[PDB]
RNA sequence: GCUAAACCUAGCCCCAAACCCACUCCACCUUACUACCACAACCUUAGCCAAACCAUUUACCCAAAUAAAGUAUAGGCGAUAGAAAUUGGGCGCAAUAGAUAUAGUACCGCAAGGGAAAGAUGAAAAAACCAAGCAUAAUAUAGCAAGGACUAACCCCUAUACCUUCUGCAUAAUGAAUUAACUAGAAAUAACUUUGCAAGGAGAGCCAAAGCUAAGACCCCCGAAACCAGACGAGCUACCUAAGAACAGCUAAAAGAGCACACCCGUCUAUGUAGCAAAAUAGUGGGAAGAUUUAUAGGUAGAGGCGACAAACCUA
RNA sequence: CCUCCGCAUAAGCCUGCGUCAGAUCACUGAACUGACAAUUAACAGCCCAAUAUCUACAAUCAACCAACAAGUCAUUAUUACCCUCACUGUCAACCCAACACAGGCAUGCUCAUAAGGAAAGGUUAAAAAAAGUAAAAGGAACUCGGCAAAUCUUACCCCGCCUGUUUACCAAAAACAUCACCUCUAGCAUCACCAGUAUUAGAGGCACCGCCUGCCCAGUGAUCACUUGUUCCUUAAAUAGGGACCUGUAUGAAUGGCUCCACGAGGGUUCAGCUGUCUCUUACUUUUAACCAGUGAAAUUGACCUGCCCGUGAAGAGGCGGGCAUAACACAGCAAGACGAGAAGACCCUAUGGAGCUUUAAUUUAUUAAUGCAAACACCUGCAUUAAAAAUUUCGGUUGGGGCGACCUCGGAGCAGAACCCAACCUCCGAGCAGUACAUGCUAAGACUUCACCAGUCAAAGCGAACCUCAAUUGAUCCA
C-alpha cells in the first residue's frame, strides 16, 4: 500500500479492506463467510446457516487489517440508528 | 487527436485516434465589402451564416474565438474599417 | 567475442619537474 | 534425458490410427467385402426398440406398429419351423432402406422407460441362449448392459449373475437395470450385481450355471472409429493390445469352468478381427482340454443363419459360429456370437 | 536529396544529349528499383513518336526523306534520320527502311482505303482492315506509345462507325478512334529476341545488376484454409 | 637518511533579497569570423517501472500555506489513483570535500559527444619527530612464523592464515601486493518509555467509555543484457552517381584467351601471439584488357540503409 | 656493402634536424628550451555581358579492314563593350595508424640509378629456439595426409559448366552470382521504372550448351446419330418427361533423368622421379643465447622462515599424524608439482532475466488498399466490412539414457502392530454422482477439525409441524 502519497505524502488506506469488513470499536474486524451466495442447492441446510453469520477475525488478521486502513476509520461514530451499536464496546473483559 | 479503446470496453487495446472535419470549398458574397469570396468551410460554419441570416452578420456577430480564422479576423476588420469611414 | 583496449590520458605521462 | 530427436512419428488422430490398423488388416481378411463393410462402419448405426415387457408392452408394440416398424423376431419366429429360441423378447425394427431414427425413450404410465433403443445385433446371443424357466444365468461381462436388460426381458432367468471389472461402467448399468426394471423383480439375490474380475470366477464358482453369455472386452470396433476420448488404438495404450488376446481365452475359460455340465456358453465379441474371433475359442477349448480336461462341443448356427437372412446378413466363411458384417442396406453392429457346450 | 533529373532540355534537337544514370534511385536517393547500375555511357536521341507534326506556318499531308538508319543505345527498335522541308527529325524505323526512301505523312481520312506501303502514316480509318501496324495513339495528336518496340507489330481488327479495334502484341484488344494516325508495318531489329548474351559481362555492359542472393519460397502467399477443412491441409504420411 | 609528510585559502553549497546581460573600430549563415550582383515556422510524447508475468491500468507544475481528506469518487473494483463545496544569514564544505571547473581548457572522439589533474616560505626575497618503499645493517638445520618460556635470538614443547557462500571444509571455492584517503539502514501505523493537563486533551480542523498533547526510539551500498525519445554518423566498409586515371614484355585468329611485371587479392606453411602489427612478416600461391583496379566529389541512416545472402557491411 | 627505391606534383600536416645562446644508449648535445631568420610568379588557384540560335556521322598512329557495349571536347545573328596584371598557395627529415610503428598511401619521370641508404653497442662460440647451406647407403619406409623441402610428373573419380563473388579479424568452398531456359505480374507519359512501351519493364525459380521425358480437350456409332453433362420448362414434389447448350479454342513441365568439351589455390585416388619427411641424425653460418657497458616493461603477488615417503582428508598435503632428511648463499638449464598464469566461459541447469527469427500462440487494426452505407453535389469526411502489412506480449509445473509420453484435485488399496501424525518416490483401483424425501423449516448452549488462513463437521434447549442412504462425488474473489 501507499505509505506516502505523492500528491499530499500520508498514508493511504486499500479500499479492498473497506468494501468487506466491517471494524468495531473496540478492534474487532467483522466478515461474512466465504461462498454464501454460491451453489446453495448443493449445500445442506446447517451449512448453509453456518454461511450466513457474520464471524469474527483473529488477530493477525485483525493487525494486517488495521494496517491496511487509516485512522479515520478508527474513530467513534454515533450513527442514527445502525444495528451494530452495541458492540463497539466490550463487556466483562479481564485480559 | 486523442485515443481509443478498440470495440468501446475499456480491457481492449488503446489505439491513436484523429477526427477530422469535411471541407466543402463555397462561394460567398460580401455586401460590405462587396465581394465575391470562394473560401474552404465547413457544414457548421454554412449552418452559423443561415442562422446569422448572411456572411457579413456571421463575420460581425461571431466573437474571435468561435471564429477561429486569421482571415475571418481579417474580414472582420475590413468591414469595420468600411463602417467607421 | 572481442574486448577493445582502453588508454589511460595523456596528461599523466607527460608530467615535468 | 534427450530433447531434440532427428525424426519424431506423425500426430495421428486415434480415430484414424483405428482406421489405418483396420485398413491394413481387415483388407486381406475380407477381399472385396471389406468396402462395403467399411462404407457401412463410417455411417450410421440403425437401432432397434426391444420393449420393456415389464412396461404397458401391448400399447407400445401398436404405438411402434403405427411408425412402421416391424418386430423381427416376432416374424423370424413365424417361419422358423419351416433347442428354442428364447421367448418373451420384442425388439422393433425399421425395414431395409428406411433410415429414420426412432423416437427417444419416454418413461411410461408405470414409471419405467416404455423401450430401449439399442443395435438389433447385440439381441441375437440372447436368442442363441436356449433360456427355459428355472435356470441361473452367469453374465462375465455385463455393464454398459443391453443384453442383460433383455435376459431379465426374457423372464426364464432365476438368479441373474451381473459382473465387471470397473465399477464406473457397472454404476450405469446400476442406473439402467434401476430406471427400466422394477424393485419388485430385483427382490433378493434373484439379481446379484458384483464388480470382481472375471477370471476369478472359474476357481470362485463352479458347476453353478446352466446358462453363461460372455461379451469379452474387444476393439470396439465402430466405437473405436467414432469415439476419440479413451480409444484403445491411442498408440500411448499400446501395450493393452498385445495382453489382449490371452485375457480373452481366461475369461471364456472362466465361464466353461462355472458352467454345469451339458450347460451353453455363448461367446460373443463386437470385432471383425479373426484373431480374435476364432483364435480366441480354439485357444480356449484347448486349454481347458489339455490342462484341466474337459470335454466341450460347438455346435453350428447354420439353422440359425437362415432364419434372420431376410432382417440380418451373415459373413459365410466363418468356421464355427456367426458373425454379423454391417451392410447399409441393413445396418447392424459388427459381432459374432458362438454356443457350445462342454459335454462333462 | 540532391537529385536533380538531366531531363531538362526544353527545345527539340537533333544532336545527341549525355543522360544521367539513375542507378534505381529516387529524388529521396534510395533504392527503388534492383538490378540496375553504370554500364556505357550513353547519350539520348530525342524520337518525335508525333509522326504527323507539320513544320511551322504549313499545313496539309507532307513527305520527308530518309537519310540514315542508325543503331539506337535507349532503345531496342532502329531509328531513322528523316528530313523534309527545312526540317531534320529522329523517328522509328521500319523493317524496310534504307537510306534514300521516301515517306508519306498524312492526316486524311479517304472514303476508300489509302496505299499500304510500308513506313508511311495514315489515320486508322484511312488505312484498310487487317493490315499490320506500329507506333499507336489512343487519342488524337497525344502521339505514338504502343507498339513502339523491335519487331513488334499489331492489327487493325474492325472499322465501325467511328471506332477502331486494334489488337497489340500481346493479344490484347484496345478501343481507338479513326482520327488518330498510325504508321505501317512491322518495327525494326527483328530477331532482337534472337540475340543471345554471350556472358554475365554482356549484361553488365547493357547496365543490368545481377539478381540477389538471397533464397525464397515463394512470391504468392498459401490458398488460406477454410474453418470445415482444416484437418484435410498437411495431412502427414 | 632518502622518497616523503604537514598546512589555509582560493573558491563553492543552501537561503533570503531583487525581475537579468546583451557592449570601441573591422569581420562573421559562401568552406562562419570571407568588403563589392535578378525555399521557409505551429502537428496526442513514448518507454523503463509497479502490478512479484502481462495484455486495461501505474503519482509527475500549473498558480492560498492549514483543514475538509487519503473523504466523496475511480479502478484487470487490483496494483494503485484521487477531488470539490467549504475554511483561511548558516549545530554548511575547506583541495580525493565544496561546483566538472585553475576549465568546458589540456586531452579523447569524423561528429553529436566525453572530459581531467593540480596550489601552499616570510612583515619583507630590493633578506627538530611520523605511512608504505627503501638505506644505515643479506644470510645459517625445523616448517601460518607466534605462544609458553629461558641466563640466553634460535634450538625444547604446543599451535591445520583471514573473509564470504555451503550441513562438514581442515583445504575445497570466491576475494585481498601493500600504504593513505574515500566508500554503505533514509520513514509510517500501532505499541512501549518519560512529561504536562485530565472527563477532557490540543495555539480552529482532530480524538476521547482515561483519554489526549509533546518527546524519545524501527526500515543499506555497488553491478546487467535490455526498452523508448531526440540528436550525430557512408573521410572505414556495402551499393550507386558525376567527371577522370592505370594496366611492361611474350604467345595468340584474337577471346570476361594463355605465360608473365607493376597493381589487386589472400591458397598453403612457418614465425609472431602485451607482436613490427587490436591481424603483421617470409616464402609459396589466385587474377592481372576486365562482371578489372584505383584517386576526387556527391548520395542512401537505424521501426532504417546496403547486400553476386556471408545474418555480410554501415568508423577496430 | 645495400637499394621495389628515388626526385617531383597532388592529397594531408602546419614551422616540426636553418643561425645563435643556455640546457640536458649516447656526446653535456640535440630532432630540448628561448631568441632571431625565412617560402618573392612567369607554375598553380581565383574567370566569362544579354536574348534567340546552332551542334546526325566515335576513339584506336584513323589510313585499309573490322565492329559493338555506340562513345570526353564545334556555333551563328544582333545588342552592349576600351580600363590592365590585383589577391592567394610556395619551408621541413612532413601524412593515416596511441609511438621516430616490418602496416596504409593517387599520378609523372628514372627501371637502376647521376638519386637515396647502413644488416654488426663490445666479447664468447654452452643448451633449447628461429632461418639457411651440405650430407654416405636407402628413396615415403615419415605421416591423418608427400605437410614441408624438394623438385619443377602421369592417368582418373566426386562436385560445381566456365571468368566472377563471399564470412574485413579462425571457413574461398561443393555456397552465391552466371550465359541459357522456365513462371508470374503489368495496355501505360513529364522526379525512380523512363524522356521506356509486350521481341518491353518488374517480381521470382533453375543454372550454359546436347538428348530423352508433355495431356482428367466426353463416350460409342462414324464430318454425322444416340448416350452423357450443364441449364431451363415441367413435376404438389419425385419414379421423369420436355426444350436449350457444349465444333468462332487445342494441349501441357518456375516437371524429372542421362551423357559430354573446357575450367578449378575444391575433395579423394594413382604412375614416374625427387628429396633429411623417415630409417638415424650430423656439420657449419646467421639470428637468438651467455657474459661486459647504457637504457629499462608486463601479466602475477593473503602472509611465507616455501623438503621427501607413508597414512589421514572417501578423490585432493610444503604446512595435519608417524617416520626420514637437513650449514648458509648466487648463476645456467628443465618443465613432474604449486588443482601454475591469462582471458567476452565450452557443456548442464535456473531466472514468473533479455533479444533475433517463424507461425495455424493471444490481443488488435493505429497504417495502406478495396468495397458498401451516410455526407456533399470525381475527390474529401464519418461509419462499417474484407485483405495486406504490421505492432505488443507470452512460451506453467513434476517425472522421464535409446523416445514418439505419464501426470498436477479428491477418496482407497501394498506398506500403516496399541492416543494423534508419519513408508517418500513409484505401481495400481476408483470420484467429478445417483437414488429418496420435500419441516434438505427457523433459531441457538457447547465443541471437533486434515498440522496456518480460507474452508469443513457435530449438536443440547427453544419457536412451528408429524404420530435420509452414500469413501470421495468438488471450485474462492471480482464480474455477469
Ligand atoms: C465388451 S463389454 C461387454 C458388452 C456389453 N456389456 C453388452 O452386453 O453389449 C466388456 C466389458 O468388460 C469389462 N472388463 C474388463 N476386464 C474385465 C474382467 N477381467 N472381467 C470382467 N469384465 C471385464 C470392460 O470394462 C468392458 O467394458
Ligand atoms: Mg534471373
Ligand atoms: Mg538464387
Ligand atoms: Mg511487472
Ligand atoms: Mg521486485
Ligand atoms: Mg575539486
Ligand atoms: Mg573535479
Ligand atoms: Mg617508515
Ligand atoms: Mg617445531
Ligand atoms: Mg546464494
Ligand atoms: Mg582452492
Ligand atoms: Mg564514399
Ligand atoms: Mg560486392
Ligand atoms: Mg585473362
Ligand atoms: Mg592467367
Ligand atoms: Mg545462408
Ligand atoms: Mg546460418
Ligand atoms: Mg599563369
Ligand atoms: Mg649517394
Ligand atoms: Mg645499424
Ligand atoms: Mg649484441
Ligand atoms: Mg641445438
Ligand atoms: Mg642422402
Ligand atoms: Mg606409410
Ligand atoms: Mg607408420
Ligand atoms: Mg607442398
Ligand atoms: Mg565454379
Ligand atoms: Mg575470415
Ligand atoms: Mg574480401
Ligand atoms: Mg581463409
Ligand atoms: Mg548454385
Ligand atoms: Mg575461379
Ligand atoms: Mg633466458
Ligand atoms: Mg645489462
Ligand atoms: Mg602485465
Ligand atoms: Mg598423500
Ligand atoms: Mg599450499
Ligand atoms: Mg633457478
Ligand atoms: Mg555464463
Ligand atoms: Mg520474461
Ligand atoms: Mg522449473
Ligand atoms: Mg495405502
Ligand atoms: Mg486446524
Ligand atoms: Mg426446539
Amino acid at each position: 500500500l501507499t505509505y506516502f502519497s505523492a500528491r499530499k505524502g500520508k498514508r493511504k488506506t486499500v479500499k479492498a479492506v473497506i468494501d468487506r469488513f466491517l471494524r468495531l470499536h473496540c478492534g474487532l474486524w467483522v466478515r461474512r463467510k466465504a461462498g454464501y451466495k454460491k451453489k446453495l442447492w448443493k449445500k445442506t441446510p446447517a451449512r448453509k446457516k453456518r454461511l450466513r453469520e457474520f464471524v469474527f477475525c483473529n488477530k493477525t488478521q485483525s493487525k494486517l487489517l488495521d494496517k491496511m486502513t487509516t485512522s479515520f476509520w478508527k474513530r467513534r461514530n454515533w450513527y442514527v440508528d445502525d444495528p451494530y451499536q452495541k458492540y463497539h464496546d466490550r463487556t466483562n473483559l479481564k485480559v | 487527436l486523442g485515443q481509443i479503446y478498440a470495440n468501446n470496453d475499456k480491457l481492449s487495446k488503446r489505439l491513436k485516434k484523429v477526427w477530422k472535419p469535411q471541407l466543402f470549398e463555397r462561394e460567398f458574397y460580401s455586401e460590405i465589402l462587396d465581394k465575391k469570396f470562394t473560401v474552404t468551410v465547413t457544414m457548421r460554419t454554412l449552418d452559423l451564416i443561415d442562422e446569422a441570416y448572411g456572411l457579413d452578420f456571421y463575420i460581425l456577430k461571431t466573437p474571435k474565438e468561435d471564429l477561429c480564422s486569421k482571415f475571418g479576423m481579417d474580414l472582420k476588420r475590413g468591414m469595420l474599417l468600411r463602417l467607421a469611414r | 567475442r572481442f574486448t577493445p583496449p582502453i588508454y589511460q590520458p595523456k596528461f599523466k605521462t607527460e608530467k615535468e619537474f | 534425458y534427450k530433447k531434440k530427436w532427428a525424426a519424431t512419428e506423425p500426430k495421428f488422430p486415434a480415430v484414424r490410427l483405428a482406421l489405418q490398423n483396420f485398413d491394413m488388416t481387415y483388407s486381406v481378411q475380407f477381399g472385396d467385402l471389406w468396402p462395403s463393410i467399411r462404407v457401412s462402419l463410417l455411417s450410421e448405426q440403425k437401432y432397434g426398440a426391444l420393449v420393456n415387457n415389464f412396461a404397458a408392452w401391448d400399447h407400445v408394440s401398436a404405438k411402434l406398429e403405427q411408425l412402421s416398424a416391424k418386430d423381427f423376431v416376432n416374424e423370424a419366429i413365424s417361419h422358423w419351423e419351416l433347442w428354442a429360441c428364447s421367448p418373451n423378447l420384442r425388439c422393433f425394427t425399421f425395414d431395409r432402406g428406411d433410415i429414420s431414427r426412432f423416437p427417444p425413450a419416454r418413461p411410461g404410465s408405470l414409471g419405467v422407460m416404455e423401450y430401449y433403443l439399442m443395435d438389433a445385433a447385440s439381441l441375437l446371443p440372447v436368442l442363441a441362449l436356449g433360456l427355459q424357466p428355472g435356470d441361473i444365468v452367469l453374465d462375465l461381462c455385463a455393464a454398459p448392459g443391453g443384453k442383460t436388460l433383455a435376459l431379465l426381458q426374457t423372464g426364464c432367468c432365476r438368479n441373474l449373475a451381473a459382473n465387471d471389472l470397473s465399477p464406473s461402467r457397472i454404476a450405469r448399468l446400476q442406473k439402467i437395470l434401476h430406471s427400466y426394471v422394477p424393485e419388485e423383480i430385483r427382490d433378493g439375490n434373484q439379481v446379484r450385481v458384483t464388480s470382481w474380475d472375471g477370471r476369478k470366477w472359474g476357481e470362485l464358482e463352479g458347476d453353478t450355471y446352466d446358462r453363461v453369455l460372455v461379451d469379452v472386452p474387444c476393439t470396439t470396433d465402430r466405437h473405436s472409429l467414432h469415439e476419440e476420448e479413451n480409444n484403445i488404438f491411442k498408440r500411448s495404450r499400446k501395450k493393452e493390445r498385445q495382453i489382449l488376446p490371452v485375457l480373452q481365452v481366461q475369461l471364456l475359460a472362466a465361464g466353461l469352468l462355472a458352467t454345469k455340465p451339458g450347460g451353453h456358453v455363448v461367446y460373443s465379441t463386437c470385432s471383425l478381427s479373426h484373431l480374435q474371433n476364432e483364435y480366441v475359442v480354439q485357444g480356449a477349448i484347448e486349454l481347458l482340454a489339455n490342462q484341466y480336461s474337459i470335454q466341450v462341443q460347438v455346435e453350428d448356427l447354420t439353422h440359425f443363419r437362415r432364419v434372420f437372412m431376410d432382417t440380418f446378413c451373415f459373413f459365410s466363411s466363418c468356421q464355427v459360429g456367426e458373425l454379423v458384417i454391417p451392410n447399409l442396406m441393413a445396418n447392424f453392429g459388427p459381432m459374432y456370437f458362438c454356443k457350445m457346450r462342454r459335454l462333462t | 536529396a540532391n537529385f536533380v533529373s538531366w531531363k531538362s532540355r526544353t527545345k527539340y534537337t537533333i544532336t545527341p544529349v549525355k543522360m544521367r544514370k539513375s542507378g534505381g534511385r529516387d529524388h529521396t536517393g534510395r533504392i527503388r528499383v534492383h538490378g540496375i547500375g553504370g554500364g556505357h555511357k550513353q547519350r539520348y536521341r530525342m524520337i518525335d513518336f508525333l509522326r504527323f507534326r507539320p513544320e511551322e506556318t504549313k499545313s496539309g499531308p507532307f513527305e520527308e526523306k530518309v537519310i540514315q538508319v542508325r543503331y539506337d543505345p535507349c532503345r531496342s527498335a532502329d531509328i531513322a534520320l528523316v528530313a523534309g522541308g527545312s526540317r531534320k527529325r529522329w523517328i522509328i524505323a521500319t523493317e524496310n527502311m534504307q537510306a534514300g526512301d521516301t515517306i508519306l505523312n498524312s492526316n486524311h481520312i479517304g472514303r476508300m482505303a489509302v496505299a499500304a506501303r510500308e513506313g508511311d502514316a495514315h489515320p486508322l480509318g484511312a488505312l484498310p482492315v487487317g493490315t499490320l501496324i506500329n507506333n499507336v495513339e489512343s487519342e488524337p495528336g497525344r502521339g505514338a506509345q504502343y507498339i513502339r518496340a523491335a519487331g513488334t507489330c499489331g492489327v487493325l481488327l474492325r472499322k465501325v462507325n467511328g471506332t477502331a479495334i486494334i489488337q497489340l502484341p500481346s493479344k490484347r484488344q484496345m478501343q481507338v478512334l479513326e482520327t488518330c494516325v498510325a504508321t505501317v508495318g512491322r518495327v525494326s531489329n527483328v530477331d532482337h529476341n534472337k540475340r543471345v548474351i554471350g556472358k554475365a559481362g554482356r549484361n553488365r555492359w547493357l547496365g543490368k545488376r545481377p539478381n540477389s542472393g538471397r533464397w525464397h519460397r515463394k512470391g504468392g502467399w498459401a490458398g488460406r484454409k477454410i474453418r470445415p477443412l482444416p484437418p484435410m491441409k498437411s495431412y502427414v504420411k
